[PDB]
RNA sequence: CCUCCGCAUAAGCCUGCGUCAGAUCACUGACAAUUAACAGCCCAAUAUCUACAAUCAACCAACAAGUCAUUAUUACCCUCACUGUCAACCCAACAGGCAUGCUCAUAAGGAAAGGUUAAAAAAAGUAAAAGGAAACAUCACCUCUAGCAUCACCAGUAUUAGAGGCCAGCUG
RNA sequence: GCUACCUAAGAACAGAUUUAUAGGUAGAGGCGACAAACCUA
RNA sequence: GCUAAACCUAGCCCCAAACCCACUCCACCUUACUACCAAACCUUAGCCAAACCAUUUACAUAAAGUAUAGGCGAUA
């Protein structure tokens, strides 16, 4: 069965004048005169191209006259893939061991209380408050309006701790920077191309988190792989393709360690959002992108096993359920099965409200309402890594 | 219906029309590793920073100076939240609207079935600071309260749809950055950049290249009284009770390159003929002439760094509430 | 008249597709069929009737795995997007499917039968006779035609030299040839016909107004 | 010029140059209140503001800062003796303010 | 600048102007190109002086200076520039022999009558041009007999003034 | 009597130039009135 | 197109016929143009092509009028300027065949000036003859060189 | 209703209005986001001379005779302009004297126009 | 004293209570105006992507199943033009109608009475003793037809599609 | 451009709703919750 | 004695003779009057007459309203 049909294909031309088949003649045709005539014949015309190069009537050359056209197909990974099968799929791209949980290392940053903004519910709040009802003119503010401005004022709140750690003013947050990374796993080349909001960078990189006991401990862990399910599905198939490692910069930058991925889904509708699983899924990848580039930015392209392994963490969010993700990249050898494994912590579903209440029911007063702030708890611990 | 005050404006000597909607003078003048920082910033945004799609002319201050100024402001609220505590707990809002709505004079209606009537005319700002920082308490004023200065106000004599300024009827919104619910309800600082439209390139290859420095004197006056009027509005004040302490707010706008400073001191939300007559009170625009930041960038770093343009800069986010 | 069929999309999509409604008119713009129009607006899933092809480069038999039995406006059974490879595509569910099963798209017919699971697809010759089908195709080929509708089924009566023989749900017999293929068990949304519309506005929702044995069947 | 037909340009082309200029200009008095460094025209029809910018600039010397203009529609209600209408001209005119001060 | 929209400041008021004679095109015709040129300049910034001066008068409800500099004014704009178009012309018909200098074609639209067609500069060429192919340069039979309608209401209004003009002049030798 | 019910889309899509050149009638109905003489065409 | 009484008298209605012919799609090979043109044909013209002993002397030998296809009439020209040119180009590197063959239809000899113009509606015959004489005009400098080199010619042999 | 009235640019709804406009030329061309680029190169410049020292008022003295209108033919320009250097040039190739086969080499090109005026 | 009106945009109309002048219950001529930021006027190809409604979107709750999205490579550097902008207004009638946003009695808009008398009859309103009436469509059901694909039915497939039938009380 | 049904993409206050805009169906016709109604008095 | 009355001459009609028109510049089949981008032919039917209607029914001179045709009738 094929798909569209013939009333709104492109109409065949009606066959030609019985006068082109005849071998002696030349046609008498409407082409001497400058329009259609009907008690005429139809002429022919030679296949025009236009001489000269106008921009916005250029028509590029068919997929094969690109000078990168590469037989061999690579799947790229950009930032509006919805993946299928969630975390499993990213987990065997990324050839790791998930780890549900964070380590201690990171949540103890917060284990005594002097790590705190003072009234941190007041304040955390007045920033779920501010951004998902007080921001706009409009009663009720739109998820692509407050989704970014949640994540921003949680960082300004994080950012106001210069004053107990002077650290952290060695660290900015970029936006707009898009970094790239490929590699092969297992039969076919694979690209992620990066871009999303809010690479925090640093000067400094983050100090590893697993041990050569646990690193060590991944060889015996096998990746779940699945079926029927090609653990490629939902990327995108593109022939034309650079194989490049872009960390987003040019060289010499002065903070260049990524830091914190902050990336977001602010779509309005429902269907247009990524599932919370796929978005721990673009976790994972951008995560391991911009890692996975800093390795080859520091050590070739070198499939090895890395003696000073990258870390990087981000935090993906919807808006009020935060997804948060530590990544542990510790092997550039991707193309095996075996080996080292990377490692990630996850924390999945850590919504820091249950709902908001942007008009009063008649009951329920305006505000937020489910507040839990261990979830903020993690979201500093996370800015405070390495400080 | 109202007219529609734009404050990054096209029209010629808008300043001088905005002083007489807005009652003000404007007065000429004010009453280390930052260094580091602002050239990281500004090498970031044109240099180190990789662009997938190219940056053309017309895109530029869209993608280049835009998160340029966002940049700054974060990073310098960032490290100047020791020096000052009161930016710690300061709220920080991104191309957020301000809205202000006032009534300034009256106009005979000349045409039309209400002909020969009494119809006030009504004025509202509708503004987009690139981002301002507001902080729950209240900057102290610079000049006192009624405070005299001999130089007058100008006065127009025309009708000020004879500048290009139009009328249209929408929702009078008095706004200034979030709704009253929110405890950051003063202003602190508030950062602008001039749109493409306003680039002095323009202005100098078309014959108003005097008016260039007048743009930016013109975005100090309609954005600020819209920010400090609107501040005033939320602490309750309107035009029969007038303001009993003046409000305050500072502004450094820009054309990503050019730095200009202001500073605004409301004195009287009495703007209407009804509340003019007993009114000598005046409200006090403060400001500088343009100075550029850089010189040039090439390659790998800037040159010709200005260092005055970033004390300024952070000597307006070093003051505090009392 | 300036009839335009929606009729248009040339790839498959799995994604829903903005339909338009015809109001039971031609494409001269004159009523051909009474009683049609102004319903609740759908879009439309593309359904796969071609239950077994290879993807690209691939061949033979191959396996597929059920994301979401979704229902579907545009016809009375419900849906399953069902992926294999590196390809979804919307078929038809048959009653007993969940998310989450495993379907194997067959091509190879066996010398013995296959005893086959409740909802995955065979060529004829590939089934033991007297068991329930559903979506029948008419030439090696051709896509499934038949036995489509909500909780419909038929039985493979009996087979001869490449050839099945049918019993579609009005009992009138079919002679296909043996490497057609059809997906065994019957449809789901069983008991859409036990139903109480109950009153006419269900009637309008559904896109509709007020108006105003035979010999077995060859196709070899 | 007007009632002229123009030569295409094509991307990389030359410049488009009027030699001899067609259509005149009238200033008017404003009949209204309006400020002091405004510069009232009647343009006709076909001359739009950059024309008008490049025509004073060009041939009067005068620096041209901004131009505004409105389109002016002329009555089509008097009528001739023979009740049919006669239509007053529609005309262009050009609001100019002068540089410099 | 702007003054020079207005005359010598010693006429205004004075409801008479010594205005000299317009061009006539042979004087023009022993000037050269280059002069020609600033001639229409000097031309072309006294007619605005006198537009402007129209247009004022006009408005003070008062009668013109002089309305006559105004038709010379014009007269000599049109001399000019008939001129130049004759330089243009000779120039056509010796470098290609051409007599228009925009192409056209005599074409034949719906209506079935013979048209001259000026022809528009396009980018594309025409068999390729979705607007120019909507147009009909071909009448269909149905039209001749309108053409034949539109002949003969030609030859009645040709012969009722030919016929006319007989009369006249019976009434003229009856008369005299 | 408010039969008619203005608009200018409806009526230069109804009675305009265009859609009386579209067919061969409309032509027809064009030359009816530039035989009788009339000042306007169409609309 | 026509009418018939009802059931072949005049006093029943007079009601309205078309008698179509029967269309053979047929296919036929013209040794002078070499080529298999598929035709939709008649019974009749069957006929009258064996009667004449061939397609080519079927369509040369028929008159404009009596033939009455646009087709057959631009078959008639191709053949005819085939045979008015004596064509290397009707078998190529085979001459004796191309002798045999224009030797047979020897008869019908038309010179070339004639052979265009055949079967060419008037529309179209206005369209060939404005083709043939479209010219660029001849730019005036060179007839008046021509015309002062020619009386200073008359002035060199005075 | 009116047919004998113009059918100006302030006559439709607001998609009629936006379209139709007056004589006016296009400069440029308008882009994504209806953002018009403006080209410089369609804008006409007005090349406009140095009237200084320049003896041409807009009237001629009464003083002036009378004199008989010779319009320019191309007899007469190919004579005073051609003429003698052929007239040279024979007492002693035809593009050697001004004359030019084609122009499509050349900036003015006199038929068709691509100069204005 | 009314205000169930207003003010704007839309559509429509096309200078239709601006100034000067004049003729006429007591329009003509001249001149002048509506200034773009609002709104129209858009988009470089070729491929390839677009399963998870909206409802404060959170649970719940569903069916009639829904209004919103890119990426890959190539090309790409100039820039703010054109048009709308007025009014007491439109379609009718010689009563009515009109989309939307705000205001929900008005900050905006207006005037039911030319003067008199206070007859009849008529219209409307208020008061009144005592009395207190003196067929089609369609859920559902049945029947018949129809084994099928690229312009309806239908991008549907017999659980489908189509055609049929069905007292007391008050009151001029 | 009314009116009847339809379509596209909307809106409003709860639908077998009301409605603006643009398109479609034309007289041996159309359209009809069929009044042999309506289809510019 | 108000209202009015009057008025000749615009033009037109019928012949004859003769074969007409149609690019100043610009714009004009898109929503005509807008500077500029990827397909034509296919019997006229009926009114009316026949006192209805149903086949039928007109579209130089002279032969001649003759031969003919025709519900052998109206009529042609
Ligand atoms: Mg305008
Ligand atoms: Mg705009
Ligand atoms: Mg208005
Ligand atoms: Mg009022
Ligand atoms: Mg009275
Ligand atoms: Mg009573
Ligand atoms: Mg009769």
């Amino acid at each position: 069965y094929e798909w569209g049909v013939r009333s709104t294909r492109k109409s065949e031309p009606p066959p030609l004048d019985r006068v082109y088949e005849i071998p002696g003649l030349e046609p008498i045709t409407f082409a001497g005169k400058m329009h259609f005539v009907p008690w005429l014949a139809r002429p022919i015309f030679p296949p025009w191209d236009r001489g000269y190069k106008d921009p916005r009537f250029y028509r590029s050359p068919p997929l094969h006259e690109h000078p990168l056209y590469k037989d061999q197909a690579c799947y790229i990974f950009h930032h509006r893939c919805r993946l299928l099968e969630g975390v499993k799929q990213a987990l065997w791209l990324t050839k790791t061991k998930l780890i549900e949980g964070l380590p201690e290392k990171v949540l103890s940053l917060v284990d005594d209380p002097r790590n705190h903004i003072e009234n941190q519910d007041e304040c955390v709040l007045n920033v779920i408050s501010h951004a998902r009802l007080w921001q706009t003119t409009e009663e009720i503010p739109k998820r692509e309006t407050y989704c970014p401005v949640i994540v921003d004022n949680l960082i300004q709140l994080c950012k106001s701790q210069i004053l107990k750690h002077p650290s952290l003013a060695r660290r900015i947050c970029v936006q707009n920077s898009t970094f790239s990374a490929t590699w092969n796993r297992e039969s076919l080349l694979l690209q992620v191309r990066g871009s999303g909001g809010a690479r925090l960078s640093t000067k400094d990189p983050l100090p590893t988190i697993a041990s050569r006991e646990e690193i060590e401990a991944t060889k015996n862990h096998v990746l779940e792989t699945f079926y029927p399910i090609s653990p490629i599905i939902d990327l995108h198939e593109c022939n034309i393709y650079d194989v490049k490692n872009d960390t987003g910069f040019q060289e010499g930058y002065p903070y260049p360690y990524p830091h914190t991925l902050y990336l977001l889904d602010k779509a309005n509708l429902r269907p247009h959002r990524l599932q919370p699983d796929q978005l721990r899924a673009k976790m994972i990848l951008f995560a391991f992108g911009s890692a996975l580039a800093q390795a080859r930015l520091l050590y070739g392209n070198d499939a090895k096993v890395l003696e000073q392994p990258v870390v990087v963490q981000s935090v993906g969010t919807d808006g009020r359920v935060f997804h948060f993700l530590v990544f542990q990249l510790n092997t550039t050898d991707l193309d095996c099965n075996e080996g080292v494994k990377n490692l990630a912590w996850v924390d999945s579903d850590q919504l820091l409200y249950q709902h908001f209440w942007c008009l009063p029911v008649i009951v329920e007063p305006v505000g937020p309402v489910g507040f839990k702030p261990e979830t903020f708890r993690k979201f500093l611990a996370l800015y405070l890594h390495g400080a | 219906m109202k007219y529609m005050v734009y404050p990054q404006t096209f029209a010629l000597n808008a300043d001088r029309w905005y002083q007489y909607f807005t009652k003000t003078v404007f007065l000429s003048g004010l009453p280390a590793a930052l260094r580091a920082v602002a050239c990281d910033c500004l090498l970031q945004e044109h240099f180190y920073l990789r662009r997938r799609r190219r940056v053309h002319r017309y895109e530029e201050s869209e993608v280049i100076s835009l998160p340029f100024l966002d940049q700054l402001v974060s990073t310098l609220v960032g490290l100047l939240s020791p020096h000052n505590p009161a930016l710690a707990a300061a709220a920080l809002d991104y191309r957020c609207p301000v809205h202000f709505y006032w009534v300034r004079g009256e106009e005979i209606i000349p045409r039309g079935h209400r002909r020969g009537r009494i119809d006030d005319l009504r004025y509202q700002i509708d503004d987009k600071p690139n981002n301002q920082i507001r902080i729950s308490k209240q900057l102290a004023e610079f000049v006192p309260l009624d405070y005299s200065v001999p130089i007058e106000i100008p006065t127009i004599k025309c009708k000020p749809d004879k500048l290009p300024l139009f009328k249209r009827q929408y929702e009078n919104h008095i706004f200034v950055g979030s709704k009253t619910a929110d405890p950051c309800c003063y202003g602190h600082t508030q950062f602008h950049l001039l749109p493409d439209k306003l680039r002095r390139e323009r202005l100098l290859r078309q014959n108003c290249a005097d008016q260039i420095e007048v743009v930016f004197r013109a975005n100090a006056i309609a954005s600020l009284f819209a920010w400090t009027g609107a501040q005033a509005m939320y602490q309750g004040f309107w035009s029969e009770a007038d303001v009993t302490r003046p409000f305050v707010s500072q502004a450094v706008i820009t054309d990503g390159k050019y730095f200009s400073f202001f500073c605004y001191q409301l004195n009287t939300l009495a703007l209407t003929t009804q509340a003019d007559q007993n009114n000598p009170r005046k409200n006090i625009c403060w400001g500088t002439q343009s100075k550029p930041l850089y010189e040039t960038i090439e390659d790998n770093d800037v040159k010709g760094f200005n260092d005055d343009v970033l004390l300024q800069i952070v000597h307006f986010l070093l003051n505090r509430p009392k | 008249a300036n009839f335009v069929s929606w009729k248009s999309r040339t790839k498959y999509t799995i994604t829903p597709v903005k339909m338009r409604k015809s109001g039971g008119r031609d494409h001269t713009g004159r009523i051909r069929v009474h009683g049609i129009g102004g319903g609740h607006k759908q879009r439309y899933r593309m359904i796969d009737f071609l239950r077994f092809r290879p993807e690209e480069t691939k061949s033979g038999p191959f396996e597929e795995k059920v994301i979401q039995v979704r229902y579907d406006p545009c016809r009375s059974a419900d849906i399953a997007l069902v992926a294999g490879g590196s390809r979804k595509r919307w078929i038809i569910a048959t009653e007993n499917m969940q998310a989450g099963d495993t379907i194997l798209n067959s091509n190879h017919i066996g010398r013995m039968a296959v005893a086959a699971r409740e909802g995955d697809a065979h060529p004829l010759g590939a089934l033991p006779v007297g068991t329930l089908i559903n979506n029948v195709e008419s030439e090696p080929g051709r896509g499934a035609q038949y036995i489509r509708a909500a909780g419909t089924c038929g039985v493979l009566l009996r087979k001869v030299n490449g050839t099945a023989i049918i019993q579609l749900p009005s009992k009138r017999q079919m002679q296909v040839l043996e490497t057609c293929v059809a997906t065994v068990g019957r449809v789901s949304n069983v008991d859409h016909n036990k139903r109480v519309i109950g009153k006419a506005g269900r009637n309008r929702w559904l896109g509709k107004r007020p108006n105003s044995l035979p010999p077995m069947k060859s196709y070899v | 010029a007007r009632n002229v037909v123009y030569p295409l340009y094509r991307l990389g082309g030359p410049q488009l140059r009027v030699f001899r200029t067609n259509f005149f200009i009238q200033l008017v008095r404003p009949g209204v209140a309006q400020p002091e460094d405004t510069v009232q025209f009647r343009i006709p029809m076909e001359m739009t503001r950059v024309d008008l910018r490049n025509y004073l600039e060009g041939i009067y010397n005068v620096p041209v800062a901004a131009v505004r203009t409105r389109v002016q529609h002329g009555s089509n209600k008097r009528r001739d003796h023979r009740n049919v209408r006669i239509k007053k001209p529609d005309y262009k005119v050009a609001y100019v303010q002068l540089a410099h001060g | 600048g702007l003054e020079e929209f207005f005359d010598d400041p010693k006429n205004w008021g004075q409801e008479k102007v010594k205005s000299g004679a317009a061009w006539t095109c042979q004087q023009l015709r022993n000037k050269s190109n280059e002069d020609l040129h600033k001639l229409w300049y000097v031309l072309l910034k006294e007619r605005n002086m006198l537009l402007t001066l129209e247009q004022e008068a006009k408005r003070q409800r008062l009668p013109m200076p002089s309305p006559e500099r105004l038709d010379k004014v014009v007269d000599s704009m049109d001399a000019l520039d008939k001129v130049v178009q004759e330089r243009e012309d000779a120039l056509r018909l010796l470098q290609t022999g051409q007599e228009r200098a925009r192409p056209g074609a005599w074409r034949r639209d719906i209506f079935g009558r013979i048209i001259w067609h000026k022809f528009k500069q396009w980018v594309i060429p025409w068999h390729l041009n979705k607007r120019y192919n909507r147009k009909r340069f071909f009448a269909l039979p149905y039209v001749d007999h309108f053409l034949r309608l539109e002949r003969e209401k030609r030859a009645r209004i040709k012969a009722r003034k030919e016929n006319l003009e007989r009369k006249k002049a019976k009434i003229l030798l009856k008369k005299f | 009597g408010n039969e008619y019910q203005p608009s200018n889309i409806k009526r230069k899509n109804k009675h305009g130039w265009v859609r009386r050149l579209s067919t061969p009638a409309g032509v027809q109905v064009i030359l009816r009135r530039m035989l009788k003489g009339r000042k306007s065409l169409s609309h | 197109l026509g009418q018939i009484y009802a059931n072949n008298d005049k006093l029943s209605k007079r009601l309205k016929k078309v008698w179509k012919p029967q269309l053979f799609e047929r296919e036929f090979y013209s040794e002078i143009l070499d080529k298999k043109f598929t035709v939709t044909v008649t019974m009749r013209t069957l006929d009258l092509i064996d009667e004449a002993y061939g397609l080519d002397f079927y369509i040369l030998k028929t008159p404009k009028e009596d033939l009455c296809s646009k087709f057959g009439m631009d078959l008639k020209r191709g053949m005819l300027l085939r045979l008015a040119r004596q064509d290397p180009q009707l078998h190529p590197e085979d001459p004796e065949r191309r002798a045999a063959i224009y030797d047979k239809y020897k008869e019908f000899a038309i010179p070339e000036e004639e052979a265009e113009w055949v079967g060419l509606t008037l529309e179209e015959a206005i369209e060939k003859q404005r083709l043939l004489e479209e010219k660029d005009p001849v730019p005036l400098f060179k007839i008046y060189v021509a015309e002062l080199i020619q009386q200073l010619q008359q002035q060199a042999l005075s | 209703a009116d047919r004998m009235s113009k059918w100006t640019s302030k006559r439709g709804p607001r998609s009629f209005r936006g379209r139709k406009g007056r004589g006016a030329k296009g400069i440029g061309f308008l882009t994504s986001g209806w953002r018009f680029v403006q080209i410089k190169e369609m804008v006409p410049e007005f090349v406009v001379p140095d009237l200084t020292g320049f003896k041409l008022k807009p009237y001629v003295s009464y003083l002036a005779p009378e004199s008989e209108e010779t319009p320019l033919t191309a007899a007469q320009l190919f004579s005073e302009a051609v003429a003698p250097a052929i007239e040279k040039d024979f007492k002693d190739n035809l593009e050697k004297y001004g004359f030019e086969p084609t122009q499509e080499g050349k900036l003015f090109q006199l038929y068709p126009r691509n100069f204005l005026r």
